[PDB]
RNA sequence: UGAGUGUUUGUACCACAUGUACAGGAUAGGUAGGAGCCGAUGAGACCGGAACGCUAGUUUCGGAGGAGGCGCUGGUGGGA
């Protein structure tokens, strides 16, 4: 039913005991038994119900230490905006004409960022990106007049956080390779952004449960106060 | 059935006037152009 | 759903006089009353189309699926697919969203804040009404009432009375509502079609208010019966 | 003004099980990670039983046997 490695990780972990932040990051680094640089992700179960229009949350947060993986950037820009993209070093710089080739081409670029003026032309492709979700979203800040901030944030490790319908929002704080302190720092950044994102209409305890886990390791409950 | 009614100014919602009307003869809310002292001009007043 | 001291009088003939009602959640309420009792009027109050002369009518924030007693055909040339598609707000939001994009090109740095906020909500709202529905509706007809696809491209005004009732009922389901307000959902249906409607409403987990003059149909679904009195003007 | 039994319950943990529309290899619940994962701590495939079942199949227990399969990849789909 369960691999011996996962069972050993389970005996390390205690479901009843909600670890502190430092304890949780260390325990995740311990639990990722499989020999690859697995990611570390934290899940927050917010009380809010996304079915309500206001309750649902969708944003982008810059991680100071990064995700542990480089991110390919696609920029939709024209003229001076293309110049900004060139300065930032976008993995791809394109225009309304290059979107046609981008359709079916140069896929796997981590995030798309289009100028406001471009969005009108870019939307046609975006409807294809819609199901992919790649389409830039202003709330996340992807749609912006200037793409220099977007590109540097992507390189810095900007993470897009979107609450799931069931109310559990997941986000990768960093790779197991990252120092546990940097993972904890990224986790703290995630905690602060969620608090600031807490909608006004929310009532009661904001977060029902916070868990940390690696790609392979089991889930570890973490105290919200810590 | 004749009842006392209040005519309220539609512009400012001020219950400016009191009158009466026969409900059977005038089933729908009465409407008259009357001077609204608050707004100091003629405005449409509709029964409330 | 709750109403207190409800009052409503169209001209000289009154509908509600200090009427009250409280409906708990997850109640399949059967609304009964003679013609003109004011059964349809209650839904208009719930939908906020009408306003009580006096009193308070309280409705939950959940989304409401309304099945009108009369079919609403805005234009004679509307096709069945256009009529059904209008159930979901996908098309309406896209037209607004397309305009938002137009404004973004025209306006450089003046209205961007307002436009950007409006665009974000539309995208988030559009995703909430997942745009995959285009395929789901096509198959919702098949699984619902064996509605042939030839009708799907035919003007709605040309359908038969029984056919229109199937389309309207399907349209309500297409909207994916949270509370069901059904006003005579089986008015023109034949025996076979009524069977499907009954089974779905029995299985339907949410709250469903049904205005019906079919006693047998109601008995199979209703757990609570709300009677609108014509002489006492009460509930 | 306190002990028990039993029945009936409303609620919260904890185990369990279910997710079959169109297409898609076919039984596709969502989100995120995911190229690597799993198996002599007994794999694949075979067989019976039981369960579910939309009738397609799927879930699971077991007999033997002893070492394999799975995923990425590929197309499909809105979604793999
Ligand atoms: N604008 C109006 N002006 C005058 N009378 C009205 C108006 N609206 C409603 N009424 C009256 O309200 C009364 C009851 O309202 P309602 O239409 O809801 O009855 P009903 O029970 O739904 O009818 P049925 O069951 O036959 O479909 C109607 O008989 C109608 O005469
Ligand atoms: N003016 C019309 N133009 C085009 N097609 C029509 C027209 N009238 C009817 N049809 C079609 O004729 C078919 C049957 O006609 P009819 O109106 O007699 O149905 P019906 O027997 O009355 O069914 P029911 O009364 O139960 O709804 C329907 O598919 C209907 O869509
Ligand atoms: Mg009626
Ligand atoms: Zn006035």
């Amino acid at each position: 039913k369960k691999s011996k490695k996962m069972q050993e990780a389970l005996k390390k972990v205690d479901a009843t005991k909600a670890y502190s932040v430092e304890e949780a990051v260390a325990l995740a680094k311990d639990t990722n038994i499989a020999k690859f640089d697995a990611t570390v992700e934290v899940a927050y179960k917010l009380n809010v119900d996304p079915k309500k229009a206001d309750q649902q949350i969708r944003g982008a947060v810059v991680l100071p230490n990064g995700t542990g993986k480089t991110q390919t950037v696609l920029v939709f820009a024209k003229g001076e905006k293309a110049k900004e993209a060139e300065a930032a070093g976008a993995d791809f710089v394109g225009d309304d004409d290059m979107v046609a080739k981008i359709q079916g081409g140069w896929f796997d670029f981590d995030v798309v960022v289009a100028t406001p003026d471009m969005m009108a032309t870019v939307g046609k492709l975006g409807r294809v990106l819609g199901p992919k979700g790649l389409m830039p979203n202003p709330k996340t800040g992807t749609v912006t007049m200037d793409v220099t901030k977007a590109v540097e944030e992507v390189k810095a490790g900007k993470v897009t956080y979107r609450v799931d319908k069931a109310g559990n929002i997941h986000v990768p704080i960093g790779k197991v390779s990252f120092d546990n302190e940097k993972l904890v720092e990224n986790f703290n950044t995630i905690n602060d952004v969620l608090l600031k994102a807490k909608p006004s209409t929310a009532k009661g305890q904001y977060i029902k449960n916070i868990s940390v886990t690696t790609t392979f390791g089991p889930g570890i409950h973490v105290d919200q106060a810590s | 059935m004749r009842v006392n009614i209040t005519l309220e100014c539609t512009s400012c919602k001020e219950r400016n006037y009191l009158t009466n009307k026969n409900k059977r003869n005038n089933p729908d809310r009465l409407e008259k152009q009357k001077y609204c002292p608050r707004e100091r001009k003629v405005t449409l007043h509709r029964e409330t | 759903m709750r109403g207190q001291k409800m009052n409503l009088t169209f001209g000289l003939e009154e509908v509600y006089e200090d009427a009250e009602f409280h409906l708990g959640d997850f109640d399949k309420v059967g609304i009964v009353g003679v013609n003109g009792a004011g059964k349809t009027t209650l839904f208009r109050l719930l939908l906020r189309e009408l306003k009580l002369d006096k009193g308070k009518i309280t409705i939950g924030n959940s989304r409401i699926g309304y099945l009108p007693q009369e079919i609403i055909i805005m234009d004679e040339k509307m096709t069945v697919l256009e009529f059904l598609a209008e159930g979901r707000p996908i098309k309406k939001m896209e037209t607004e969203l397309n305009y938002i994009y137009e404004k973004l090109t025209v306006v450089d740095d003046d209205k961007q804040d307002r436009l950007l906020k409006r665009m974000g909500w539309l995208q988030e709202q559009l995703e909430y009404f997942d745009c995959y529905e285009a395929e789901s509706i096509l198959l919702d007809l098949v699984d619902s009432m064996q509605i042939d696809f030839d009708l799907f491209d035919q003007p709605i005004s040309e359908l038969s009375g029984g056919q229109k009732s199937k389309i309207s009922f399907a349209k309500v389901l297409y909207s994916k509502p949270e509370i069901l307000l059904l006003d005579q959902p089986t008015n023109h249906l034949d025996s076979s079609t009524k069977e499907f409607v009954t089974k779905y409403l029995k299985s339907y987990r949410g709250s469903v208010l049904i205005i019906s003059h079919d006693i047998d149909f109601l008995n199979q679904i209703i757990d609570k019966i709300m009677y609108i009195d014509k002489v006492t003007h009460k509930i």
